[PDB]
RNA sequence: GUUUAUUAAAAACACAGCACUGUGCAAACACGAAAGUGGACGUAUACGGUGUGACGCCUGCCCGGUGCCGGGAGGUUAAU
């Protein structure tokens, strides 16, 4: 699926508001990447399919913090 | 990113700045490597407070056996005998692994990233002169002399 | 096998070369019982027009007695050699030593 | 030969046959042979994804040594033979070590020739060779795009690239549609051009032809409804529309290359 | 040869042939939220789309309109 690893972002949806207020069903979709996180604690490459804001989130806290929220709610990488 | 510099980087470090880069830079270059660490608090305690000046000392280790140069005049001349047609114009290249391997002793005792060359790879049978880099700064100007086989 | 006459310029820095070049194509020659008869390397000479973005080429002048395979194989050789510039293979039907 | 079959019944008066009396009359090489099963143009999901497509006779595939990188070993054109694949000819050829092998047929090549590959390699029409070592100008088929890839230039019959320029780590190539492309230089290339070179002179004289070479008859927009295609509809052959394709895209002049990655190679498009 | 199974078998569809056009390969194009698949285990003498419809003699003038292609100077022009 198209969820961050990180942030938990799914798809969701919202309605495409036209100038003359047509509402026509659509998705917004997060900005994810495959990005490929290297973990000096492991000293080796994980790659994750991450937002850009699940990129901020790993940047402000560490890949360490990150990886053991994803393997402490059951993630895989 | 607020980085905390761990050696000298060409254009933007001091070994100890605290300087601020892109962070994709910090994110793809530096941090993958021990050239830089996030300066937010706990690694700007351990840095400039434990083992600021440690590893000072232990840069100057690995900055040892690299100022040894002793290669660039190892003997002399590293030679390398490929397959090579008359008229020199050897067909295929000597690549760098190929120098590398011929050139540290027997192969496997050094790294290939090492070798640099202002001709590309190869393309006579004759005198080449290629370079090397074991530091960052190092004027290396190992010779080559190519044979056909 | 008829008397033939090579007049070939090769790049002036495989100058070095022309040695190789002239002896490598002798003994082809020779190999075939082709008789050599003029072999006059006439050095670096200055070209009348830029051949290649290049004056100064190096002339050789070869007179042969070979067969047309052998002669055939050398005009090919002399095409697929990079070096070897406005060669020109031409019959003779005589033995022509002298000069120049 | 190119041969007009006579008018002896409608259907085959127009027929011209390309006869070439050099192919194997056998059965080919067994070990060299796979299954090739027809697909109608159906794809993963069972549905018509190119039209038609379908019927037509059985053929089995020719493992077709397109890398040729088997180098410095010499071999011997054994035997030309008919590739129901290609529209070319292949050619079954043995090398010293005992390994038989199909690669494509140049122009130049009947049985028992000497042909190879590697670096080292001659400029006879069928040696392979990367193409550093070949010189500029020469006429080359079976060319890589890729270096170890596997050809994929100047393979059908009576093809063949054109070395032009060689720039460094690139060579620029005047393929068979007048487009010049840069490729690197360690890409293979095999020398001549492909040889059934008179392919193209068949008429196939019927209806039947094609649709045992797998052809589908083709219904013209027009003779459709307007459901069923953006033209059609109409009391008797109305057009008065811009023609397109079935899924509304202008035809009849419309360029629809959109890649953005390999345009760095593209030096000047078809003419 | 095909067609309105079940009031229309035709001059309609198809056809070989012709032409224009797209497509340089991870091809265009199609199915698919995507992965992927067909094209094609093919490679411009190939493939898709379109019109015409063996063959013979030929296919004349118009680019003003619509479309497509190329240009990019200048006018106008979104988010920011
Ligand atoms: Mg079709
Ligand atoms: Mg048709
Ligand atoms: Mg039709
Ligand atoms: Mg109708
Ligand atoms: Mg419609
Ligand atoms: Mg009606
Ligand atoms: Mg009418
Ligand atoms: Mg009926
Ligand atoms: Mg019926
Ligand atoms: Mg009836
Ligand atoms: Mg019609
Ligand atoms: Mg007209
Ligand atoms: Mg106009
Ligand atoms: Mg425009
Ligand atoms: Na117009």
């Amino acid at each position: 699926s198209r969820v961050c690893q990180v942030t938990g972002k799914r798809p969701v949806t919202g309605n495409n508001r036209s100038h003359a207020l047509n509402a026509t069903k659509r998705r917004f979709l997060p900005n994810l990447h495959s990005h490929r996180f290297w973990v000096e604690s492991e000293k080796r490459f994980v790659t994750l399919r991450v937002s850009a804001k699940g990129m901020r989130v790993i940047d402000k806290k560490g890949i360490d913090t990150v990886l053991a929220e994803l393997r402490a709610r059951g993630e895989k990488y | 990113m607020q980085v905390i510099l761990l050696d000298k980087v060409a254009n933007l470090g001091s070994l100890g700045d605290q300087v601020n880069v892109k962070a994709g830079y910090a994110r793809n270059f530096l941090v993958p490597q021990g050239k830089a660490v996030p300066a937010t608090k706990k690694n700007i305690e351990f840095f400039e407070a434990r083992r600021a000046e440690l590893e000072a000392k232990l840069a100057e280790v690995l900055a040892a056996a690299n100022a040894r140069a002793e290669k660039i005049n190892a003997l002399e001349t590293v030679t390398i005998a490929s397959k090579a047609g008359d008229e020199g114009k050897l067909f295929g290249s000597i690549g760098t692994r190929d120098i590398a391997d011929a050139v540290t002793a027997a192969g496997v005792e050094v790294a290939k990233s090492e070798v640099r060359l202002p001709n590309g790879v190869l393309r006579t049978t004759g005198e080449h002169e290629v370079s090397f880099q074991v530091h960052s700064e190092v004027f290396a100007k190992v010779i080559v002399n190519v044979v056909a086989e | 096998m008829r008397h033939y006459e090579i007049v070939f310029m090769v790049h002036p820095d495989q100058s070095e070369q022309v040695p190789g070049m002239i002896e490598r194509y002798t003994a082809a020659i020779t190999g075939a019982e082709g008789k050599i008869h003029r072999l006059e390397d006439w050095g670096r000479r200055q070209l009348a027009y830029p051949i290649n973005k290049l004056h100064k080429a190096h002339y050789v002048l070869m007179n042969v007695e070979a067969p047309q395979e052998v002669i055939d194989e050398l005009e090919t050789t002399f095409r697929f050699n990079d070096a070897v510039i406005r060669s020109m293979v031409m019959r003779t039907k005589h033995a022509v030593t002298e000069a120049s | 030969a190119v041969v007009k079959c006579k008018p002896t019944s409608p259907g085959r008066r127009h027929v011209v046959k390309v006869v070439n009396p050099e192919l194997h009359k056998g059965k080919p090489f067994a070990p060299l042979l796979e299954k090739n099963s027809k697909s109608g143009g159906r794809n993963n999901n069972g549905r018509i994804t190119t039209r038609h497509i379908g019927g037509g006779h059985k053929q089995a595939y020719r493992i077709v040594d397109f890398k040729r990188n088997k180098d410095g070993i010499p071999a011997v054109v054994e035997r030309l033979e008919y590739d129901p694949n290609r529209s070319a000819n292949i050619a079954l050829v043995l090398y010293k070590d005992g390994e038989r092998r199909y690669i494509l047929a140049p122009k130049g090549l009947k049985a028992g020739d000497q042909i190879q590959s590697g670096v080292d390699a001659a400029i006879k029409p069928g040696n392979t060779l990367p193409m550093r070592n070949i010189p500029v100008g020469s006429t080359v088929h079976n060319v890589e795009m890729k270096p170890g890839k596997g050809g994929q230039l100047a393979r059908s019959a009576g093809t063949y690239v054109q070395i032009v320029a060689r720039d460094g780590a690139y060579v620029t190539l005047r393929l068979r549609s007048g487009e010049m492309r840069k490729v690197e230089a360690d890409c293979r290339a095999t020398l001549g051009e492909v040889g059934n070179a008179e392919h193209m002179l068949r008429v196939l004289g019927k209806a039947g032809a094609a649709r045992w070479r797998g052809v589908r008859p083709t219904v013209r927009g027009t003779a459709m409804n307007p459901v069923d295609h953006p033209h059609g509809g109409g009391e008797g052959r109305n057009f008065g529309k811009h023609p397109v394709t079935p899924w509304g895209v202008q035809t009849k002049g419309k360029k629809t290359r959109s890649n953005k990655r390999t345009d760095k190679f593209i030096v000047r498009r078809r003419s």
